[PDB]
């Protein structure tokens, strides 16, 4: 799988992920949702080696969903990232390693605050502003180094998440069918249908 | 390396160079190639110094527990056990052993277990990358039934010759003499052997 | 590939088989491995057949030139001499294995070319993946003083073994026999056992079988002239 | 990778009484895409006619060079060149590219305007013949063919009974290859006319 | 997976009218070096047997003892063993025809090439190959190694088909036999001049023969040749 | 080889052809390229012969032990994810497959899942697998719409194959067609290539690229 | 670097007929260029009226012949008797053949007997398992010579009925015993020709209702 | 260089190439024109190797207008095919060959007819109706072999092209930036600028 | 295969055996490695059968054009010119050739030329892939000035052990002697060196 953008703002956090399943020679497909919803207020977008990502996404969904049902309460977005990373961290010295790099959004509701996760296939996990896997960030990053402010709104945060996709529309060779957001705030989980 | 064990009229005797190279370099001129098994039951080693060593090691700890048990083993089954370990473990192991014994009853054996662990019964043998240079040397001189003199005369001369032509041999010669009257140890300085 | 040599009283023979292939398929049934150098001395070839073919025709050619220019009959040593020398050249890059024997003034010879260069004189040769084959004919019977009638006997019976027990070689028998003082005789399916058997059916199919889309005249004349 | 098989296609000659054919696909590829459906192999230098299947920039410049051949030929010659000597020409020139060979396989085919005797030839890349009385093969479908020439051949056909012959031969051992087809010709042979068939096959 | 160090070079053989005939020379070979002068290579099971091994000297040694552990396990509880239920050809073909298959299925095959020889109950020859793929096959004549391309041409000369064996005598077939291993040391870099022969018979039993020498060996026509072409001395 | 199935208003249509090869070889021209796992369920082959068969047929057992055990017929999601899961097992080991699991269920309506041997398992409306599957999406696509009549979906999932079966060296033989609906598959039938490619060229005037 | 498979040649022929089935092969058996045997059977009557080869790797083919015939017997214990339905004996060999995936059968199998409506039936297999009835089928090192062949003289393929242009095809026929074995030997004989490891005897068996009948012919030695 | 179409109609030859240029990561251009005019009535599009593609075709573009000069007259496309058939030829035997395939688009003014050629790398060529090189084929040919009519006019050819870069853009991996398409017809070579 | 040359009181004895070998088959069981360059300069060839042929006939060609200019050549010569060419090229060559020749002035004269392209002057030498099995019984039984009678037998049991244990060697050995009386041909086939 190709392009997934973070972006964490005031209020919120957004999720950009590619639409293209590519197989080779062909687009088998161009409506695509690299993304699992791990608890009301966690959404982890995934990309990678082909089976891998998404037997990944759902082996992790699962063991939130049986966590929340077991304690009757949320993981907050660290404690979910923390136990993402170990699975990857574990992975990575198997047989055969789970090559999934994965950004995990979450609304800390005990907190009041949005957090944004970057973990690799490897385990290295990082908490920033704003983030991407594979060739994304080499375009990507400059203009969020410049236009980012820890105060944007959710609007200000999907504009500049525009300007973003318009760069890579521009400049990467591949083309990725355009992107599904998703933004994960205090009231849960919603999809920006237009983009 | 320079090996050989020759059956004659008394028992056997084993003889071997001294040296031990890695690469160029002679990592020890003094090596003690003849190693006791039994009483009367010695091999001499050649190929990987590690495989020889933990292989003749495992060897002396069955025929110690042979011995509790069934009293003392034939050379037969000293050159069984040497094969057993040699052959079933051909893929881990480089392993040349010449297994040389006296019984009353045999008198005089030896048995050669080359690479692939087959085991061979011979008057004498001889091994190591110094026995290429003296087959025909061996071959022309050998006789059975010799005097102990003469043997010793036989595998002093002939690993003369292996020292002189390879490389990885040199140093003293040691041998060992096994009879009926018991075990001897002689050792032959460059300034004897050369010469010859 | 079974090609044979050998002496016997006043000559020398040479024998092969018919059979080129390509992998494991036949590509050919009916071939002339016994090559022309000049009229009393021959060439068995085996290895590449083009090769094999190539190198014999130009030694023969360069040998003609040379017999026409010294005004004297060819030796079979100048055959083996440039021979050799060509194929030492290329490195064994042209893959081909002789036996080349003949009558010349000096008497008559028998000798083996290998693709590297190398050359062996011998009393019977034998080259090809059907050698071994042969050559264990070779060594059962031959002796010396063979006669003419016994040699042809020996060489075919060689030959042979390679047919039936080698899968390279097949077909048909080819033998030239060099007798001094006389014309070499070629001759060219000797032995012929393995003919093919006749078929059960015809496969003669009914006129119009074939569905045909065009049709059209070609001109293969020069000009059609007013 | 192999040169031989990147483009495709079979070409497949026999003698008959008083006659010779040869045929040829019409495929053209890059492996497994089909481009050219009208990709003949078989062309003529007077009365004498060449088959050629393997890689085809080769088989367009053999093409080339045998035209530019036969043609300084008969201008200095002052008449046709015949089968036999053609052949001949055709192994020198194949062989002079002995450590760099086209990636060919030709096929000779044609009547001596002199004696009428029938005749066909086959070549490997190098340049060895294979003078063969019967018939002789071609191309991808190579093992094929000799699979249908040996059963289905009979020798002294008449050109009607040959036709039918080699077109059955060609068209089966084609549709066993995934690389031969996609249409065929066959060129019918005798000592003063020559008629040229297409075939109808399936096309795939 | 492994590879043969010390080694044996063809056994040959060949059916006759009453029985069968097998041959193979005492020698083991270290690479090019003739190490081992005394090496027995056919080894007989009972009085209607006999195995004939090449390739690895270990393994083939190492077969030796499964034989000879076959005859006594065999032996237990059986008072046929010395009658009808002592061991046939084919069930010692069939036993190291398993092994040898099992072993390379598991990627450390016996380095070898087997040929049992031997005259069943009801007087039928048995001729049967087995080798380290486990590939087997029956012939009139069989051969290992260099024997198969050397041998087999000269034994199928005598017995060509099936319906020659009964005309074939054992004068015949030994002379044929006897040929065969002179042509093999004439021309087999890794052969000897001593070599073993056994000869099982439905009527006179096993005849083994050791010390046997290749002899009547054609060298004199070597004095005159002379150089590798132009060279007249 | 060249498969497909797509989505329409009146359900769902799947086309393969019937070539098998090894290397350029035409092992055969009868090959049947789509599995019956149930009246409602089908399963379309691509990749490796021997490895779609086995897993298929077997996918079959798993899908009526399915619906032993809870008296109800199996998902069409649940059946390509078995498949799915059990490929994923083998990851990494060789197995070759390209494969749709096509069905109607009443909980579903008409559902196609692409499956793969590296793991992929997607719905979609269309899908071609195999190596003419480029000629039969270029055919497909220019030609789709969600509502065109049986007659005419079941004609291009046809056609889509017999363009793949002319270009693609490695598709050919014959073209099989069904058509899932509410009520189950219905075959229609198995079509010669050597006798469409003439009535189609005819018919509809295309191929002019070929000598006719 | 130690290779556990081999090839010993040879070259094999199932042809179903209306109420017959035949499973021909060559007789020789060879490594590289060396002959191994002129007669060493490759088609074998394993019960239950079925006739099975599997040429290529000759261990590989007796592994897995005698592995079927095996299954065959365990079939009648554990099934009182039943007979074995070739539909069922070709499934069985599939589960055999794939048991193998990932170390392979080196080998092409057929099998041939009768169906359970009495008619010929003939299945074919890859080294690791996958198959289909057919009505005919060559396999093993001519099987590229034969096959175009049989296309051509089994199943009428590219013949038209004279006089129609080319609208009407040779309409499909089954074959005479005494046909169907005129084509083998024929296929046989020109298989012999041009391909080296196909000499030696040709060995038919022919199964009917009555049970599994042999035919033996010889083909060249060279 | 990637995608290169071209279809022979009635009356013209419309050449159509991808206008964009990518090495490795970026997109460094959308708007390269892959094509040389040989002569007025004869169009050369061009893909393959990078540097290779332009120095080719500008040396065949010399050659061609050295000739015209020379004898004051336009080479037919013929003629013109030819003779690059036989640099293509040359040139896979050398010590560094011309990785570049090409189509000529031309009019033969003599003859009064559109004639489209498809050359590769090594020098294979054939005539055609329609033709593309590299991965393009396997899109557009199956649409080509349904559509095309040989009597088809230049805007139905336009249309069918149209039908072809849709086809390309729904199921190809790579964004190529649209292509720029020329017609060479009996009045000389021009461009659509608007496609 | 074995070859050696051998100086004695009257001049100098090449020898060698007659086996060339294609892997383990047999080649030729009766090869004549004793070549002839000069009347009585000689050369025993070891290595690629190709280029040592190559190689001898370039030298037999060179001093064929030095007698027609300068007279005899020496033996030294003779070696230098082997030399040039095994040194020159000696990444395209696998020979290692033993020339031996006799002059009145130096009476026999013996150089070995090993793979490099060196050259060493010696008594007598020894070569090819059966001589490893004999430099102890080479080193151990050569004496300086031997008559005709010892050398043959020297060389005769020496090639004999070379033959025994190289499986590359056998068949008969060839000699040739060089002397002040001229060049004489001898053989010994295996029934007469095999019981030695
Ligand atoms: C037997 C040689 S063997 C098996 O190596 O012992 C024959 C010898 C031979 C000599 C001369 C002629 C004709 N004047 C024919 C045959 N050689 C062959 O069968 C060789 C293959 O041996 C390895 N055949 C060929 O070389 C064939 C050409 C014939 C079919 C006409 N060519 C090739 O196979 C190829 C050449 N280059 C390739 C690439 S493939
Ligand atoms: C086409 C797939 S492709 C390569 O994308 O064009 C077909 C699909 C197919 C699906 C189901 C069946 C049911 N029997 C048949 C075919 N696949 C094949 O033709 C594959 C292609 O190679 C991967 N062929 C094979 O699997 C062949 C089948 C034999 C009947 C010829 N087997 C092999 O190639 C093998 C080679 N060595 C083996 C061990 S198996
Ligand atoms: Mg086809
Ligand atoms: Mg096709
Ligand atoms: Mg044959
Ligand atoms: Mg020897």
């Amino acid at each position: 799988m190709d392009i997934i953008l973070g972006i964490r703002v005031q209020d919120s956090v957004i999720l950009a992920s590619s639409k293209a399943v590519t197989r080779g020679i062909s687009v088998l497909k161009d409506s695509d949702d690299k993304t699992r919803q791990l608890s009301p207020h966690t959404l982890m977008s995934f990309a990678g080696e082909a089976g891998d990502t998404v037997q990944f996404a759902e082996y992790i969904q699962a063991n939130i969903q049986l966590y929340s049902i077991r304690e009757d309460y949320e993981l907050s977005p660290q404690a979910v990232s923390s136990f993402v990373r170990q699975e990857l961290a574990k992975s990575i010295r198997s047989r055969r390693p789970y090559q999934v790099n994965v950004l995990i959004g979450g609304y800390d509701k005990k907190k009041n605050k949005p957090e944004l996760y970057q973990i690799d296939y490897l385990g290295t996990k990082v908490e920033l502003p704003y983030g991407a896997h594979g060739y994304s960030g080499f375009y990507t990053f400059s203009l969020l180094d410049h236009h980012y402010r820890p105060d944007m709104t959710t609007e200000e945060g999907l504009d500049l998440l525009k300007l973003c996709v318009q760069e890579l529309e521009k400049r990467m060779p591949m083309d990725f069918k355009g992107v599904i957001v998703k933004i994960v705030d205090k009231d849960g989980i919603r999809q920006v249908d237009d983009f | 390396t320079s090996i050989m064990a020759v059956t004659f009229k008394d028992g056997v005797i084993l003889g071997a160079d001294s040296r031990t190279t890695t690469g160029a370099y002679i990592a020890n001129r003094v090596t003690d190639k003849l190693t006791r098994v039994h009483d009367k039951i010695w091999c001499c080693r050649s190929g990987s110094a590690a495989d020889t060593q933990a292989i003749a090691d495992i060897v002396q700890y069955h025929l110690e527990l042979y011995t509790s048990q069934y009293g003392t083993p034939s050379t037969e089954t000293a050159a069984s056990v040497f094969k057993e370990l040699c052959y079933e473990n051909k893929d881990n192991l480089t392993a040349g052993i010449i297994v040389a014994g006296y019984d009353d009853k045999n008198k005089g054996e030896v048995y050669t277990i080359p690479l692939g662990g087959s085991v061979h019964k011979l008057p004498y043998a001889i091994a190591g990358s110094g026995s290429t240079f003296i087959y025909g040397y061996c071959d022309k001189n050998f006789r059975e039934n010799m005097s102990k003199e003469e043997t010793v005369d036989f595998i002093k001369h002939s690993l003369s010759q292996a020292i002189k032509w390879d490389g990885s041999s040199g140093g003293v010669i040691r041998m060992v003499v096994l009879t009926a009257a018991g075990v001897e140890r002689l050792i032959f300085y460059p300034d004897e052997y050369e010469q010859l | 590939t079974t090609i044979a040599g050998l002496v016997f009283q006043d000559g020398v023979i040479l024998g092969a088989d018919t059979r080129a292939t390509n992998d494991s398929v036949v590509a050919d049934k009916s071939c002339e491995k016994i090559h022309f150098i000049a009229p009393k001395i021959y060439c068995c070839g085996a290895g590449v057949a083009a090769d094999a073919e190539a190198v014999t025709q130009l030694i023969g050619s360069n040998i003609e030139l040379h017999s026409l220019y010294t005004s004297r009959e060819p030796r079979v040593v100048s055959a083996l001499q440039m021979l050799k020398q060509h194929l030492f050249k290329y490195q064994g890059h042209i893959g081909a294995y002789l036996i080349v024997a003949g009558v010349d003034p000096t008497g008559s010879h028998l000798f083996s070319i290998h693709a590297h260069g190398s050359t062996d004189v011998g009393y019977y040769l034998s080259l090809g993946s059907g050698s071994l084959a042969a050559m264990a004919v070779l060594e059962s019977h031959w002796k010396q003083d063979l006669t003419k009638e016994e040699a042809i006997k020996l060489a075919s019976d060689a030959i042979q073994a390679g047919i039936w027990n080698d899968l390279g070689s097949g077909s048909n028998v080819d033998v030239c026999v060099m007798e001094i003082g006389k014309d070499a005789e070629y001759l060219r399916n000797y032995l012929t056992p393995n003919v093919r058997e006749e078929k059960q059916k015809s496969y003669k199919f009914p006129r119009g079988t074939t569905a045909v889309l065009k049709e059209s005249i070609v001109n293969i004349c020069d000009i059609q002239e007013e | 990778s192999d040169p031989s098989s990147i483009n495709g296609g079979i070409v497949v000659a026999m003698t008959g009484k008083d006659c010779v054919a040869i045929a040829c696909d019409l495929r053209l590829g890059s492996q497994s895409l089909g481009v050219s459906n009208k990709f003949e192999k078989i062309f003529h230098y007077g009365h004498v006619f060449l088959g050629i299947t393997g890689l085809a920039t080769d088989v367009t410049t053999l093409n080339e060079m045998f035209r530019y051949k036969t043609n300084l030929y008969k201008l200095k010659e002052e008449r046709a060149i015949e089968p036999e000597t053609f052949t001949q020409l055709v192994s020198s020139s194949l062989y002079e590219r002995r450590f760099g060979p086209y990636f060919v396989g030709p096929v000779v085919a044609g009547i001596n305007s002199k004696s009428g005797k029938p005749f066909i030839a086959g070549f490997d890349l190098i340049g060895c013949i294979d003078e063969a009385k019967d018939f002789i093969v071609s191309g991808t479908a190579s093992d094929q063919l000799f699979g249908m020439c040996e059963s289905l051949y009979e020798p002294n056909l008449e050109p009607e009974d040959l036709f039918e012959t080699i077109s059955q031969a060609l068209l089966n051992a084609a549709d066993r290859d995934a690389l031969s087809g996609w249409g065929a010709v066959v060129y019918i042979i005798k000592k003063d006319e020559v008629v040229k068939r297409y075939l109808k096959m399936r096309q795939d | 997976t492994q590879q043969p160090i010390v080694t044996g070079t063809s056994v040959i053989s060949m059916k006759y009218d009453n029985g069968v005939i097998i041959a193979a020379d005492n020698l083991g070979s270290y690479g090019s070096l003739l190490r081992f002068n005394g090496v027995e290579r056919l080894i007989p099971v009972g009085d209607n047997t006999v195995v004939g091994i090449s390739g690895d000297i270990s393994d083939m040694q190492h077969i030796e003892r499964l034989l000879k552990d076959l005859v006594t396990e065999n032996a237990y509880d059986n008072p046929l063993a010395d009658a009808e239920e002592a061991l046939e050809p084919s069930y010692i073909f069939e036993y190291l025809a398993t092994v040898m298959y099992q072993r390379r299925s598991k990627m450390n095959p016996l380095w070898n090439a087997i040929i049992v020889a031997g005259v069943q109950s009801n007087g039928d020859q048995f001729l049967r190959y087995v080798n380290l793929l486990g590939v087997t096959y029956s012939s009139p004549t069989l051969a290992t190694g260099f024997g198969a391309h050397m041998a087999n041409p000269l034994l199928r000369k005598v017995v060509d088909r099936e319906s020659d064996i009964p005309k074939t005598t054992v004068q015949v077939a030994e002379e044929a036999i006897v040929n065969a291993m002179r042509v093999l040391y004439y021309r087999d870099a890794r052969s000897s001049r001593n070599f073993s022969l056994a000869i099982i018979d439905k009527n006179t039993g096993l005849t083994f023969k050791k010390n046997l020498q290749v002899e009547n060996m054609k060298w004199d026509f070597a004095k005159d040749i002379k150089g590798y072409g132009t060279q007249k001395i | 080889t060249t498969t497909l199935a797509f989505r329409f208003q009146g359900g769902i249509i799947v086309a393969v052809d019937s070539r098998a090869t090894a290397g350029n070889w035409v092992a055969s021209q009868t090959v049947k390229k789509v599995i019956e796992i149930n009246p409602f369920l089908l399963g379309t082959m691509a990749g490796g012969a021997a490895d779609c068969q086995f897993w298929e047929t077997w996918l079959g057992s798993q899908c009526r032990l399915h619906e032993l055990r809870e008296k109800e017929r199996i998902s069409v999601a649940a059946a390509s994810k078995i498949l799915s899961n059990l490929v994923y097992q083998y990851k990494g080991a060789g197995l070759s497959m390209g494969t749709m699991i096509c069905g109607y269920t009443r909980k579903e309506g008409p559902t196609i899942y692409y499956v793969d041997s590296d793991g992929t398992r997607l719905k979609g409306d269309i899908f071609c697998v195999g190596s003419g599957q480029t000629f039969a999406y270029g055919v497909l696509d220019s030609n789709y719409k969600w509502d065109l009549s049986v007659e005419d979906a079941l004609y291009l999932g046809k056609r889509s194959i017999l363009a793949a079966a002319h270009r693609d060296a490695y598709s050919g033989g014959s073209v099989n067609l069904y058509h899932v609906t509410e009520d189950g598959w219905i075959y229609h039938g198995n079509h010669d290539v050597g006798e469409l490619f003439w009535k189609v060229k005819e018919e509809e005037g295309s191929f002019n690229n070929v000598i006719g | 670097q130690f290779n556990p498979y081999g090839d010993n040649g040879g070259t094999i022929l199932g042809i179903a007929g209306e109420d017959f089935a035949v499973l021909a092969g060559d007789t020789r058996n060879i490594t590289d260029y060396s002959i191994n045997s002129r007669y060493e059977p490759k088609v074998f009557d394993c019960g239950d009226n079925i006739v099975m080869s599997a040429n290529g790797f000759a261990a590989d083919g007796d592994a897995l012949v005698k592995r079927f015939k095996n299954s065959v017997k365990w079939y009648h214990f554990d099934h009182n008797d039943k007979k074995l339905s070739i539909n069922s004996a070709a499934r069985n060999i599939q589960h055999l053949l794939y048991g193998k995936r990932f170390f392979p059968y080196y080998v092409h199998t057929i099998i041939a007997g009768l169906d359970e409506d009495g008619k010929g039936a003939v299945y074919s297999f890859d080294p690791v398992g996958s198959y289909e009835r057919e009505q005919c089928r060559a396999g093993g090192a001519a099987a590229s010579l034969i096959m175009p062949f049989l296309d051509n003289q089994v199943n009428f393929k590219n013949q038209y009925e004279p006089g129609t242009n080319g609208k009407v095809k040779k309409p499909l026929k089954y074959l005479s015993v005494e046909e169907v074995i005129k084509l083998v030997r024929d296929s046989f004989t020109s298989a012999t020709e041009r391909h080296i490891q196909v000499g030696d005897g040709l060995e038919i068996l022919i199964v009917t209702k009555d049970g599994v009948r042999k035919e033996f012919y010889e083909l060249k030695r060279d």
